[PDB]
């Protein structure tokens, strides 16, 4: 896990898990709550700005 | 009642999301070299004293690679179309039913990246032709002279603004896109001030 | 406290100055004598929508131009202290631009070219896009599972998913009703990305209800319903074989034989446009005709009468604004296409057409506009009682194969067609008159197939006979081009109307 930098997750189609119950657990957890803060980027005017809202960054499999 | 015209192009489209004018068009490098072959040949012969054979060889050689000399000529051609913003052209979307599926634009820029083979279109003129980015190849036709450029002004983008269904109303084609509206309402309707009663204390 | 600004003064500021106004409650003073209490951000957005008025310095700005035009400062503080202002939508921004251009048009005395205003409107929208996307780069909206949890965890949303009768009434009315009540409460979900978009029209309740409430009853490929419903929303998921399989039939229903639909719609659009093009020009002015038209006004066709001039009492002309409910159930005398006396043998005046002719760009074939308007709405509905049957019904009525040729006068036929058209789609009366007028001939006995002038002295004819006997240029562009060449009548010197395709048949010669 440390070398890869990511724990690979086995998620079978017939997994007996309540999805929104799992989401609620993660939000209310002191251990596994994902970082939820602002982000900074350079806009189309060339100015370095930071967002007012909290933005979450996550992975997606793209092809 | 139909024809396959000369001086035409066909490619997929993308968006111009940066600050821009609604009636301007950006064409890819490869399309620019082949479409404007005789415009470039005229400039090369005069400025660089090339022969016709050398000019034709020079243009075809640089279709698939960037060339600084060609890039300078492209801007000079666009800047010489004054008082128009650029070179007049018409963009067609199929099937053609309503006014808006055929629009007149001005070529104002030839893209410097050769890996992009799409014609960038203004985001304010996508609703009228019902154009999307999912495999939509549009047809471009270059206007040869000023006489036809004035004639095709009748299908300029502003000509579909007023609604043809209800009097004294603006068509729904002018409404902003989803992502822009969400940003505005996130700003305008934020509770950043106390209620007016508390403001007066 | 409560700094005061003038509407015209704000419009004269530079863009940097406008965006530098303080964050505050303030008073905007308008030229109609009223004042509006609002916040700076709503004021800044409203000023950007007033761009056309920048080019006309003497045009007064009434208070309805502001977005929060309902919060008017009065003597009694109980009328503005707790008043909720307007909601910013993509449609609302267009409407305020619409208000500006027609305010200029009315103030000028109907002397400003509408093409000038249309250019100002799109330019103003362009400026709004340029400024907002650059200045508001810090206010981007975002979505994540954090936003989903906010809506999902609401107590009333969670109660509309338990103890529900698995029936159409129990799901679609009771369970869906509770969720709609929560989503419409202005005090709930403040700052939520999903809900704020719903209030501004970005989202729609139909998709959201199937996501947060029970999915309901999907149909099979033959439009047959199933006895049992889907007892779960999309967010929770559908993980049992029966409900998952029946839900898949919706995706099967999504993909259909649109290739045939495209073929039929294209043929219908081509057929109607070719014949409609015989009515070419729309001249501005008034022809001063004493011929009016008596039409019934109903609750279904009142909206379709917008812009039509009707002679009220004391012999004066007024035009329908769309809210004259007192006229429903009566009969009025309208200025109609069928009564025009314009010298042009294929044209009409602005007054007989109605106020909708102001929006038409100069020099446009008026017949094509009517056909495009009808075709656009039918095609949109057909591709997205079947609308295919509706399209076939309109086609058979107009082309006479309860046919248009049955009626003896155009006046008696318009309400029948207007009711038929406005029951499914929304078609203006001006468009309806043009389409019916195109099917009219002067004298069937003498084979004079030119348009009648005025249109009340003519008769109706079938589509096929008209397309082959009016002008050979139009005939050469539809079907069976060999047949008109064999017709003996094609060789006899007659007075005939012209078609736009005449020039292309001769290759450009005159
Ligand atoms: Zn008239």
């Amino acid at each position: 896990v440390l070398m890869d930098g990511f724990p690979y997750i086995y998620a079978p189609v017939d997994d007996p898990v309540d999805l929104m119950a799992a989401v609620n657990k993660l939000i209310n957890s002191d251990k596994y709550r994902p970082h939820y803060g602002k982000v900074s980027y350079r806009d189309q005017a060339g100015k370095w700005v930071t967002t007012k809202d909290n933005v979450l960054m996550g992975p997606l499999y793209m092809m | 009642f139909g024809a396959r015209l000369n001086a035409t192009a066909r490619a997929v489209i993308t968006s111009i999301s940066d600050p821009h004018d609604y009636d301007e068009l950006h064409i890819p490098w490869g399309v620019g070299c082949q479409l404007l072959k005789y415009h470039l040949t005229n400039k090369l012969k005069a400025k660089f004293n090339m022969t016709t054979r050398e000019a034709f060889s020079f243009v075809y050689e640089n279709v698939l690679q960037y060339n600084q000399i060609i890039a300078d000529l492209f801007k000079e051609l666009i800047a010489e179309a004054a008082p128009y913003k650029g070179m007049g052209c018409t963009f067609h979307r199929n099937p053609t039913l309503q006014r808006g599926s055929t629009q007149q634009f001005f070529i104002t820029k030839v893209k410097d990246d050769i890996n992009d083979n799409s014609i960038s279109m203004s985001v304010l003129c996508l609703k009228a032709p019902n154009a999307d980015f999912d495999g939509d190849q549009l047809n471009l036709t270059l206007m040869p002279d000023v006489y036809l450029t004035k004639a095709t002004e009748r299908i300029a983008p502003h000509t579909w603004v007023l609604s043809i269904d209800e009097p004294h109303e603006i068509s729904g084609n002018l409404e902003l896109q989803g992502p822009v509206v969400e940003t505005i309402i996130n700003w305008a309707h934020e509770k950043y001030l106390p209620p007016l009663e508390e403001w007066l204390k | 406290n409560l700094n005061r600004y003038k509407a015209r003064d704000l419009l004269n500021l530079s863009y940097d100055d406008l965006w530098s106004l303080p964050s505050e409650w303030h008073l905007i003073e308008f030229d109609d004598g009223k004042t509006v209490v609002s916040v700076d951000r709503i004021t800044k957005l409203s000023v950007l929508c007033w761009y056309p008025l920048k080019h006309y310095k003497d045009c007064p700005i009434p208070s309805d131009h502001h977005i929060d035009f309902n919060r008017i400062l009065t003597d009694n503080p109980k009328d503005y202290l707790n008043v909720e202002g307007g909601r910013v939508t993509s449609k609302a921004m267009v409407k305020h631009l619409n208000k500006a251009i027609w305010n200029i048009y009315d103030w000028s005395g109907e002397t400003v070219d509408p093409e000038v205003l249309s250019k100002l409107a799109i330019e103003g929208k362009n400026w709004l896009y340029n400024q907002t996307t650059v200045k508001l780069s810090e206010y981007l909206a975002t979505l994540s599972m954090f936003d989903i949890a906010e809506v999902y965890n609401h107590p009333k949303v969670r109660e509309a998913n338990h103890n529900i009768e698995p029936t159409t009434y129990g799901i679609e009315k009771i369970s869906y009703g509770k969720v709609k009540e929560v989503f419409n409460d202005p005090t709930q979900f403040i700052g939520n990305s999903i809900i704020e978009g719903l209030r501004s029209g970005t989202q729609k309740t139909e998709q959201l209800l199937q996501a947060f409430a029970w999915r309901g009853f999907p149909t099979d490929i033959n439009s047959d319903i199933f006895k049992y419903p889907v007892t779960t929303g999309y967010i929770d998921g559908i993980w049992n074989l029966y409900e998952n399989m029946i839900e898949s039939r919706s995706g099967t229903k999504a993909l259909l034989y649109n290739k045939e639909l495209l073929r039929v719609t294209e043929y219908f659009n081509r057929k109607s446009q070719l014949i409609a093009q015989y009515v070419q020009r729309l001249h501005p002015g008034d022809c001063k005709t004493t011929i009016l038209a008596e039409y019934p006004v109903t609750k279904l066709t009142l909206k379709a009468f917008k812009g039509k001039y009707y002679q009220k009492e004391d012999g004066k002309l007024d035009w329908i604004r769309g809210n004259e409910t007192h006229l429903i159930g009566t009969k009025q005398k309208f200025r109609s296409v069928f009564g025009c006396n314009h010298p042009d043998s294929q044209g009409i005046c602005m007054t007989c057409y109605g106020r909708l002719g102001i929006n038409i760009p100069k020099g446009t074939n008026i017949g094509q506009v009517a056909a495009v308007s009808m075709g656009d709405k039918i095609t949109s509905a057909v591709l997205s009682v079947n609308m295919y049957e509706v399209m076939k019904r309109f086609q058979s009525f107009l082309h006479s194969g309860t046919y248009l040729k049955n009626y003896k006068s155009p006046i008696e036929a318009l309400p029948v067609f207007a009711t038929m058209a406005n029951e499914k789609i929304s078609l203006n009366i001006s468009h309806c008159e043009i389409l019916i007028y195109a099917m009219m001939i002067r004298s069937a006995q003498y084979r004079d197939y030119r348009l009648p002038k005025p249109g009340i002295n003519g008769q109706f004819e079938k589509y096929n006979r008209l397309m082959q006997c009016r002008s050979l240029g139009g005939a050469m562009a539809f079907e069976k081009q060999h047949e008109p060449l064999n017709n003996p009548g094609s060789f006899l010197n007659k007075m005939r109307n012209d078609h736009p395709y005449d020039l292309l048949v001769k290759g450009g010669k005159l």
